[PDB]
């Protein structure tokens, strides 16, 4: 199930370390995707690259490792990220382009956040860096990649759904997305509470899910709901537009539904326009 | 300043295959490697190339 | 990295010439036996791992030493790491051979690859005389006259036989 | 360089595998396809000083102001003529390597890169060498698919330089 | 090696921090049960060549087609008896180690890292050297917590195999 | 890194020989003082900050151009790092110690120390002398004949000694 | 990173002296001509783009042959790098100029430079030449009175001429 | 399911009150009736396979025409007699099902639960199943109270399927 989750392709690891270094064309490539994920595939003007890190990148005085520290110290990525965010905004952000995952649990905003309170952001950045993870993963000659996919490190599985919060698409670039300009994963982080996975779209109808739990129903029924025979599904929804008395309220809700009358709530959900996203045994 | 005045470090084969199993990317090349150390990173620098194993050859101020 | 057409272009511009009737039919030449380069590298490919396999056999046998304990080629991780770099020699020449020119065979490998096995303590000797089993393997294995189209490729066994040699040269 | 023999033998490189039968393939089309480029390259290089010259002549037509106004960016001046002459000439001296070397390579790491900071820094406004590649493009007298893939490379020459 | 002291060492050294009681009560524990390690060690190899030559005969019993089957991997020929001598007792060897050292090091060492590679390179079956394993942990003859440490250690060795 | 039971089983391993009863009774007679080992550790851990402090005041005591303007160890900035290297020495001889085996001492740390030091213009020589003062600390410490059941720790205290002048001597 | 304000007492806490009164007079005269300095950097940063052009031309004039086919210029990538390198020493020697030191542009521009180029094969004495040719165009703009309020600094400029030729002798 | 035991569980439980002496009066006769129950399944299970196999010729007889007929639906084929056995075969485990349970909840749940939609689509005739159902119902061999209980639920199901 690759398309629907958007992982379209994500499937080989770019390093730059050989005899040809320079390879005369690869290194052009190894400097594209890290500009790809460090800056969350940001459209880097030409003038503004950073061409002094490219210099000694090519020379062979710096590794990958340095080259990817160095856009990510440099005010290039400081004016897309760190400054126009909350700081734990940004916290999930430096997971997402240096160690390519997101925050397992709240320990990890604890830790870098003292960095950052304390020693300042270069030595927060200096902590992703050299974090042993980013030291394993990559090995300073391999551009950083989306591991996060991939479970074969070792991580909590509420990290799958996490990622899946940050990466809404491949063509899509975290200075630019549905809920940008504030914190996507720090209420969940704080609860350890699992998040839905909210497919990018793909040449049909989106409907960004926001889960807010203030007002839904449990992720279980907590009692006998209607009593019918069979347990009770919870069925989430976002686009409700066509009922609107005082103007419908809650666009994007769930409700939880027994068993027996699934169908019939299924299709005056479809009237409303708003496209079922999952369907939980609760 | 605390700083800059950059320490070129010359590294010994990594025998590699003892204790960094758990590494993700295989090594290509071991040894007549040299790595440009700054003089800040430099106690972490040597942590690192220590613990993965092998030696310094040589340290040169530039 | 520039196989062999990219090599004669590269030249040429170096020396700022526009490419002589001489070196078209150079090139002309190296298009007209193409198939039977595409043909030898096919049928090496294809027995890639029996190649290694074999000949790996036929090193321990020959010289124990390296499979006795405390040798280079004891405690079975190094026994990996050994049957590893033969089939990586392996190939990288099947890439040279298909290029036409050792330029991928000394880039990406045999360039601080003596340095390497020195300080590991790997006796390269040993190493040249692996690489050796495998030439005679993959130039009988891309000789074979059974099974295809007739013809003459004793030039392009040459060449393949060259390349091995450069690569257990470099390495001893 | 971007040749299709070393981009199919990257493309096993980085999977570290020997070569399948998908790289023996693109291998194999482009010794199919080497016959009709070589005698492309053939007739490029052939009638080189014909086209080279008649190209400098087309840019002076198309823009008479580059061979009247004074400055050091401009062809007024004989040694202005003879630089334009050189231009040109390394433009079809690229174009027949590309065609020998079987893709793109040549044009792009001898040329195209870095060409933007050139021709602004020295005030060369890429539509001289444009109009001048269109002329070649035009009066190359190729014919069937050879001209095809002449005309191809040229192309992808003057989209690089717009 | 992953060897209680060395690891504890690590956990410090990861820290930068001197010896904290924890891990020195830690090693204590280790040294405390060093004893019967050792002694549980000695009498594995005082009857080694028995348990070599025992598990090679139940290997030859629960796998007849290996005694018959013709080639390189097989124990057919008298070298490959030698083989099986030679093999058996590495792993036996291993087991005395890993009870020595207090922990799985030597084993992941010198025997786990890469026989996954070499089973399959080699033709060998992974089966033939759990059943062997099986008579060893079966004719140990060790008795306590030192025959439950060296019953871990190969079991160890097994699921590693399988 | 390797320690007693892995020093000894790594040795075995390169002849490829289960390990003789002469060595068995060797790693079980370490065993058996363990306790000592143990105490000493503890006792060298517990005044950690007193030994640097007192062996530093010694030192620049005895070289005073260190501590004169202008000297390797002056400006208060340099002062904090020396006293920071002092006790990093100690703590990776305290490893040692505990391990029973210099391999971790010179394994990790001292490893191009003596470079690092040259490269920086710093005095090996006045480092060696440092570190013998802190020899002299350390190994009082250990031998304190007070607060704990009497006994002979003697051997271990040589062995602590060995370890400091391994030190002293690859730095310099 | 110093500055001239910083030379001076790093100097003096090296001694480990009080300032003495030549140094405060000395500052006091680089403070007392700091609007000079100022109009300088202000004159050489505005016209950069000419300076490095106008200097370029001259070069690839005067050198035939790195433009020539198969020198260290052609290809139109190196070309690109040798403008992005005259543009990088003129940036380092500006900000030294603003400075008053040679410390920033001994420290980041020319330190191992040589050394660089001499592995890449380009002549690090026609890069002296682009140097020096650079010098002569920024301190003529620099000197250039037309527009600005009088008075005679020959001495700034030979500040900036020193400073240009400083990195020139290094490189080469 | 609507097992008696569930049954009062849920009449208690929709109304959030405690177990009453009624529902405790209703539990004790199904456990009075369960002696009787459990000796009527454990002889409907001695005997399955001899019942199965009688229903299966009974039905064979009274309707000749399925055995020679050709259509799906019909069993002139041997798959076709297999599925003849096989739904008879679910008859008798749903009655064996709810002797068990005490009650019909398993009879309404795993069957006659859309019996009539399902035999409609397929087209299949309900009269078979009922003349299955009643040698069934003649043939159990049950005397007493346990043949009344497991006659009464057979008739359920007859009843049911028209
Ligand atoms: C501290 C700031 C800094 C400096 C100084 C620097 C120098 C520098 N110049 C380079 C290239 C180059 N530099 C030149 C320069 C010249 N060619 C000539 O004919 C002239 C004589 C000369 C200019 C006056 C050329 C031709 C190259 C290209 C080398 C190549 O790719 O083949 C390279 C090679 C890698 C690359 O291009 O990125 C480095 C590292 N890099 C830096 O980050
Ligand atoms: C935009 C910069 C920024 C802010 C503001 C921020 C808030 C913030 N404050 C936190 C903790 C906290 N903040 C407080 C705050 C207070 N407790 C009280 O009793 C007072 C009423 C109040 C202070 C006057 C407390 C008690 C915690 C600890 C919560 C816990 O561990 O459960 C945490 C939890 C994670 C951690 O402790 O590391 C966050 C994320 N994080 C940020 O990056
Ligand atoms: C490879 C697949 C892919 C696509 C398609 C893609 C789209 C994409 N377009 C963007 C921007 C943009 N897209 C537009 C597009 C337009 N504005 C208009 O007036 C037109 C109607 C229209 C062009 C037809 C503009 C103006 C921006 C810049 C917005 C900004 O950064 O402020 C951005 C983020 C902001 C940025 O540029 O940094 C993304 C991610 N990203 C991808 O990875
Ligand atoms: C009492 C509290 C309350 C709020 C806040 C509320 C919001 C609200 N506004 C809605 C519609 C809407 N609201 C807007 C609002 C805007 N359109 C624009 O172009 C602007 C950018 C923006 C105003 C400046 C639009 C366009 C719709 C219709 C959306 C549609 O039919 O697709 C809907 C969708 C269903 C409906 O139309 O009834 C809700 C739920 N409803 C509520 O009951
Ligand atoms: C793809 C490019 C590439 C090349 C060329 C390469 C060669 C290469 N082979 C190595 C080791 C090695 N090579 C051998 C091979 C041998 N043992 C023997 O007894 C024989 C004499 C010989 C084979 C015929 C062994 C055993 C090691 C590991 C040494 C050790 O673990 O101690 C090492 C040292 C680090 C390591 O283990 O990887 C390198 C770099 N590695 C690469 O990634
Ligand atoms: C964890 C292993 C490890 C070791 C061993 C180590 C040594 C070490 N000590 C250093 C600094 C230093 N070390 C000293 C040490 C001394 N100065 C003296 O006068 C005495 C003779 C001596 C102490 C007795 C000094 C003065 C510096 C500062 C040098 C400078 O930048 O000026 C530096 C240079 C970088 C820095 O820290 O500023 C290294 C690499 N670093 C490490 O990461
Ligand atoms: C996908 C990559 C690829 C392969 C593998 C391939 C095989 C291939 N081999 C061919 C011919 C041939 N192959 C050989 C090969 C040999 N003659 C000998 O005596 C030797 C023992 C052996 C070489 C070592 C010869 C002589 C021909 C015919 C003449 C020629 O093409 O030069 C031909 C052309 C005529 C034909 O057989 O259909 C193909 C297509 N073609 C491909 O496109
Ligand atoms: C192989 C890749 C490559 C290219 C493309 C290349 C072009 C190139 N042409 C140049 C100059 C020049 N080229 C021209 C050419 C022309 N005059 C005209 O009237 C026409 C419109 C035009 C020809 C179509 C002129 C006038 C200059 C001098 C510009 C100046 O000094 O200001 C320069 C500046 C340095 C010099 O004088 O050589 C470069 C780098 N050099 C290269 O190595
Ligand atoms: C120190 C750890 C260590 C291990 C474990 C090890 C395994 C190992 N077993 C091998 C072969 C072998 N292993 C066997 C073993 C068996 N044959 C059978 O019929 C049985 C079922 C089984 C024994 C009970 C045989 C027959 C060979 C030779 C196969 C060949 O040469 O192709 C080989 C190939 C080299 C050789 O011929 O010895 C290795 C590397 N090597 C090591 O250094
Ligand atoms: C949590 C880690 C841990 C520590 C630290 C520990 C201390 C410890 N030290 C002991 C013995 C001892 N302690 C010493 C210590 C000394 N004797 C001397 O004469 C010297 C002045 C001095 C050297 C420091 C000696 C000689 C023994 C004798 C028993 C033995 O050697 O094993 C004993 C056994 C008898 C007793 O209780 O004294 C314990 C339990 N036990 C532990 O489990
Ligand atoms: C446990 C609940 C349950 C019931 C009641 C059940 C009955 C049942 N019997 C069926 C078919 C069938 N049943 C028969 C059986 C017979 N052939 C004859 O000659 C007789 C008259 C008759 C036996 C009385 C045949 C031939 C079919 C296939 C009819 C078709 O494919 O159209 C089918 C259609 C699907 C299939 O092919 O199996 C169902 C659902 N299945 C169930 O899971
Ligand atoms: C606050 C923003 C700012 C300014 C305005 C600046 C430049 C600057 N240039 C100045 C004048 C000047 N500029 C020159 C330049 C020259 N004239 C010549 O005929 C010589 C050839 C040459 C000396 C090399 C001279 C002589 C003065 C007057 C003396 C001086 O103050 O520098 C002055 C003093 C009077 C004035 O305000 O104009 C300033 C502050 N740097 C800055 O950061």
């Amino acid at each position: 199930a690759a398309s629907r989750l958007g992982t379209s392709a994500f499937s080989d690891a770019p390093p730059v370390e050989l005899r040809a270094n320079w390879s005369e064309e690869d290194l052009e490539t190894v400097i594209r995707a890290v500009y790809r994920q460090v800056l969350g595939n940001d459209y880097v003007m030409a003038s503004e690259r950073l061409v002094s890190a490219e210099s000694l990148l090519r020379n062979g005085k710096i590794t990958v490792r340095e080259f990817v520290r160095a856009v990510a110290k440099s005010e290039l990525y400081k004016e897309k990220f760190l400054y126009g965010n909350f700081q734990t905004r940004v916290i999930e952000l430096n997971y997402k382009h240096l160690l390519g995952r997101a925050p397992y649990d709240e320990s990890e905003v604890i830790f870098h956040l003292d960095l950052y309170e304390n020693e300042g952001f270069d030595a927060d950045i200096d902590s992703y860096i050299d974090s042993p993870e980013y030291t394993n993963s990559f090995g300073d000659w391999v551009v950083p990649y989306y591991r996060g996919f991939n479970t074969q490190p070792g991580q909590k599985t509420v990290g799958f759904n996490r990622i899946f919060r940050l990466y809404r698409g491949y063509a899509n670039s975290d200075r630019a997305q549905a809920e940008g300009s504030m914190s996507r994963l720090a209420r969940d982080l704080a609860t350890n509470r699992a998040n839905t996975v909210v497919p990018p779209s793909n040449s049909d109808t989106a409907f960004a899910y926001y889960t807010p739990s203030a007002d839904v129903p449990p992720r279980a029924c907590l009692g006998g709901s209607f009593g019918e025979s069979g347990r009770v599904y919870r069925i989430e929804v976002a686009g409700i537009r066509q009922p609107g008395y005082p103007g419908v309220r809650r666009s994007s809700t769930a409700f939880l539904v027994p068993y027996e009358q699934l169908s019939a709530k299924m299709q005056q959900l479809q009237r409303t326009g708003a496209r079922i996203i999952s369907v939980n045994p609760a | 300043p605390s700083g800059a005045r950059v320490f070129r470090y010359e590294v010994v084969g990594l025998r590699q295959n003892e204790e960094t199993d758990r590494m993700e990317f295989p090594i290509r090349r071991s040894g007549s490697t040299f790595i440009t150390v700054p003089y800040n990173r430099m106690n972490e620098e040597m942590q690192r190339i220590t613990r993965m194993g092998g030696k310094i050859v040589s340290i040169t101020p530039v | 990295m520039l196989d062999a057409f990219a090599k004669v272009v590269a030249q040429a511009d170096a020396r700022g010439e526009f490419l002589t009737n001489a070196q078209f039919d150079a090139l002309s030449n190296l298009v007209k036996e193409g198939n039977k380069r595409l043909d030898a590298v096919n049928r090496i490919t294809s027995n890639a791992s029996t190649i290694v396999a074999n000949a790996a056999r036929a090193l321990f046998a020959e010289q124990p030493q390296l499979i006795q304990p405390g040798g280079n080629a004891y405690t079975n991780r190094r026994m990996a790491a050994c049957l590893r770099d033969m089939e990586i020699i392996l190939r990288y020449v099947t890439y040279a051979i298909l290029a036409g020119d050792s330029s991928v065979l000394d880039d990406r490998c045999l360039n601080g690859l003596r340095e390497t096995y020195q300080a590991l303590g790997t006796p390269g000797s040993s190493v040249a005389v692996a690489i050796q089993k495998m030439k005679d393997a993959a130039i009988a294995i891309a000789n074979d006259p059974n099974g295809i189209t007739p013809g003459d490729c004793s030039a392009l066994m040459s060449e393949i036989a060259g390349y091995f040699d450069r690569a257990a040269a470099a390495v001893a | 360089m971007k040749t299709p023999i070393t981009e199919a033998i990257a493309a096993a490189d980085t999977q570290g595998r020997f070569l399948s039968n998908t790289e023996l393939q693109a291998v194999d089309g482009r010794f199919k396809r080497a016959v009709a480029s070589m005698e492309a390259a053939r007739a490029l290089t052939n009638n080189a000083q014909s086209l080279i010259d008649g190209a400098a002549q087309a840019v002076y037509q198309k823009f008479p102001y580059t061979t009247t106004m004074q400055g050091s960016q401009y062809a007024s001046t004989p040694e202005g003529k003879a630089k334009c002459a050189r231009d040109i000439g390394y433009y079809l001296r690229m174009v027949t390597y590309c065609l020998v070397a079987g893709g793109t390579g040549p044009m792009d790491e001898y040329l195209i890169a870095g060409l933007s900071e050139i021709n602004s820094t020295f005030d060369l406004s890429p539509s001289w060498y444009i109009e001048a590649l269109k002329y070649i493009k035009a009066n190359h007298g190729l014919t069937g698919q050879a001209a095809v893939e002449a005309n191809a490379y040229i192309d992808y020459a003057i989209n690089a330089l717009s």
